[PDB]
């Protein structure tokens, strides 16, 4: 029944109409689901006082027709007053959207950032980190050590390596996991060379998974420059697992390549 | 854990996918 | 089994067929043509 | 009591400088109070009686000043104010007269669909009550069939009120009808018959008409023109449209799916 | 099942209350559950089959309620049937069969 | 609960009437069918048809 007065050209009508239009939204959901879409009007009409309201309401209506995209876009466009309630049954509606397209999204730009990237939006991304503080502040971190592998972003996972969860051997055994369900080796050496540095950063520098990532990797020097630390450190019985390992399970190629990094 | 119980169970839906298109193939050339 | 979920609540055809043509037309047609006789 | 209004309502304002203040009036009961069905505080109806009543009469001088598009939003508002179920005024001599009315200037806008929908509304005041909003169902009941000079009879006997702003799109859904209807199998037809069913005796309407369309004008005649042969007898559209089908029987009957 | 009879329990008074709601029925994805255990989609063809026949689409409406009337089962107590049996032959009365 | 769809079954009536007439018949007045049809007018006996 407010659909007919949309010719009024006050716009507090209008504001009017969307201060119906957010609240009672599920029995006219029915009513007006196809027919009238003037968000934009008043959306993009410089009568402005229904602009960063109007693509919320927006992005509920259209949520049981479908129409993800539209209610993205709209949820992007939405600003401050969409994301600030997440005590419903709505942030599992539009988190399921905006992840899902983010991370879909970064598949892509892990393949080309460089040259035609996407505008994402600062909420885009903005909601991610947040929603990944959630995840660190919800004390969950067999997830928060999912979703860094999820956004296809290295320093936020190698940032929370050091989080209010510690390392007993974990962020250890989840390059276990992430050996198995590694996908190429693109993304794989990327994380690979750089959790392998705060490994010799560590307090107790652990060999055997520096030495298999390291024959995971092709490295032929730093695993002399390590065994120039433990040369250096001048224990050969620590110098011995990294060493044993390196003669089981590396190449005969691969060392002698690496054998003139260590004679020199 | 709970992170693998996704990746791995997509895990076989790629290789489930295969399988409809290989009696597929033998459908014909069982045929032949 | 044969227990229908309630949410609301030859001998005849070709007999049928003789109502549907004449349903209710000339039922005693059987004096009309000796009325006829002296009209006709 | 917020009132601002009960002096100029009754007398004939005719498109006056109240209009302005009386929709700006509107707004101010908008700013009080929404028109919402208010179910909370039924005893306060001082939202629902007058407003109402200053709804439908603003919904009244709507056709005065032939405001089409914002005349069913009055209207609207007023069906949807019919909508609530609160005890209020069963109806009033404006309800019939005014939902009807709705329903009798749909019945011009050519929405047969939407003209049927709203029979839920009212199904006790259909025939057995109501001869006012009685009329415009049986007026497009007759416009169904071929009724014509039942329809004029119509147009003597407007009973409720004017309908003037209706019965002249009525005029002109006569008008294109049978200016599109005397196009058929009329053998000849001299300057009485075809001439006075519709309305126009000899101004140059009947130039209009006659040179508009074809029926030329003759020597007191209707030149009946009708060739319907050129676009028959084709066996090679069916040779493409069959010669398509022909293959779409041979798919669902040799190839496993 | 949601999917299901969440919309012929969402039509039973709609209808006795339509108006344009249909429309609505119209653009609802969940119009098909594609299977809804051989009465709730019998019956929801023929909730939606008066939708057609009081909205004046005749001859899409009278197939539906075909297909709606041969998919109940062999009970007696047909107050239902007794309803289909009317109204499905309404509309072809309205059609001229 | 059908009587608004009971109504409006004349315009069938009538074309039941015409097909009938019209295949029956095949040079007739129109100042006999209205009066067979009980239609008390000829003058839109031209109009119907």
């Amino acid at each position: 029944g407010i659909i007919s007065l949309l010719d009024e050209d006050e716009p507090q009508l209008k504001e009017f109409a969307l201060h119906k239009l957010n609240a009672v939204v599920n029995d006219f959901w029915a009513e007006i689901s196809e027919s009238v879409d003037k968000i934009e009007v008043l959306y993009e009409d410089e009568g402005f006082r229904s602009r960063q309201f109007a693509a919320l309401v927006a992005s509920k209506v259209f949520y049981h027709l479908g129409a993800f995209e539209e209610s993205l876009n709209y949820a992007l466009g939405a600003g401050d007053l969409f994301n600030v309630n997440d005590n419903s049954e709505y942030v599992e509606t539009i988190i399921a959207k905006c992840i899902d397209h983010y991370t879909k999204q970064c598949v892509e730009n892990a393949d080309l950032p460089e040259g035609e990237k996407k505008p994402i939006d600062q909420r885009l991304e903005g909601i991610v980190n947040k929603m990944f503080q959630r995840c660190l502040d919800d004390h969950k971190y067999k997830q928060a050590i999912g979703i860094a592998l999820e956004t296809r972003r290295l320093d936020v996972f190698e940032k929370t390596i050091l989080e209010s969860n510690d390392v007993p051997g974990m962020l250890a055994y989840s390059l276990k996991l992430c050996m198995s369900l590694m996908q190429n080796k693109q993304f794989r050496n990327k994380v690979l060379r750089v959790l392998v540095k705060i490994y010799m950063n560590l307090e107790k520098p652990d060999f055997i998974n520096v030495c298999q990532c390291l024959i995971f990797l092709d490295d032929p020097q730093a695993v002399s420059d390590i065994l120039e630390k433990l040369v250096k450190e001048d224990n050969l019985l620590m110098a011995y697992q990294i060493c044993f390992d390196l003669y089981e399970s590396a190449s005969q190629q691969f060392l002698s390549s690496v054998i003139q990094n260590l004679r020199t | 854990d709970l992170y693998s119980r996704y990746k791995k169970l997509q895990q076989e839906l790629e290789f489930l996918e295969v399988q409809e298109e290989y009696i597929k193939d033998e459908q014909k050339n069982l045929k032949k | 089994m044969s227990e229908k979920k309630q949410p609301v609540d030859e001998d005849n055809w070709d007999d049928d067929n003789v109502e549907d043509d004449f349903s209710n037309q000339l039922r005693a047609e059987l004096e009309k043509h000796g009325y006829k006789m002296e009209t006709s | 009591m917020y009132e601002q209004l009960k002096g100029e309502w009754n007398r004939k304002s005719p498109n006056l400088s109240k209009c302005g203040e009386e929709l700006g009036r509107l707004k101010l009961v908008l700013l009080e109070l929404n028109f919402l069905p208010t179910t909370g505080t039924k005893l306060t109806k001082q939202q629902l009686i007058l407003a109402r009543d200053i709804l439908e009469i603003g919904a009244q001088w709507s056709i005065l000043r032939k405001d089409i598009p914002s005349f069913e939003r009055y209207m609207a508002q007023l069906k949807c104010y019919y909508f609530d179920y609160k005890e209020q005024l069963p109806e009033s001599a404006y309800m019939h007269q005014l939902l009807g009315l709705n329903l009798l200037f749909l019945l011009s806008q050519n929405r047969v669909a939407e003209f049927h929908t709203e029979l839920e509304r009212l199904p006790a005041k259909d025939i057995q009550t109501n001869v006012y909003i009685k009329h415009p169902v049986s007026l497009e009941q007759y416009l169904m069939e071929g009724s014509y000079n039942k329809v004029f009879l119509a147009k003597g006997n407007i009973p409720a009120e004017s309908y003037t702003f209706f019965i002249d799109i009525l005029l002109d859904t006569i008008r294109d009808e049978i200016a599109g209807c005397i196009e058929k199998a009329y053998e000849k037809i001299l300057f009485t018959e075809a001439t006075r069913i519709l309305f126009f005796n000899t101004p140059k309407k009947m130039t209009d008409y006659a040179k508009k369309r074809g029926w030329v004008l003759g020597p007191n005649n209707y030149y009946s023109f009708a060739s319907q042969q050129q676009k028959p007898e084709d066996t090679t559209i069916p040779s493409t449209e069959l010669a398509k089908q022909v293959i779409e029987y041979a798919r669902q009957l040799e190839m496993i799916v | 099942d949601g999917q299901a009879t969440l919309l012929n329990l969402l039509l039973r008074n709609y209808l006795h209350y339509s108006l344009y709601d249909q429309a609505e029925k119209l653009v609802s994805k969940s119009v098909f559950p594609e299977q809804a255990n051989n009465n709730e989609w019998a019956r929801y063809l023929y909730y939606t089959g008066r939708i057609k026949a009081i909205q004046l689409e005749y001859s899409e409406a009278r197939r539906t309620m075909t297909n709606a009337l041969r998919k109940a089962p062999q009970h007696t107590a047909v107050g239902f049937k007794q309803t289909v049996h009317k109204l499905l032959i309404v509309v072809e009365l309205l059609l001229g069969e | 609960g059908t009587y608004t769809l009971i109504i409006r079954l004349r315009h069938n009536v009538i074309k039941t009437g015409v097909r009938m007439i019209s295949l029956s018949y095949s040079r007739i007045s129109l100042a006999d069918i209205a009066q067979k049809l009980q239609l008390d007018s000829p003058e839109d006996a031209e109009f119907i048809v």
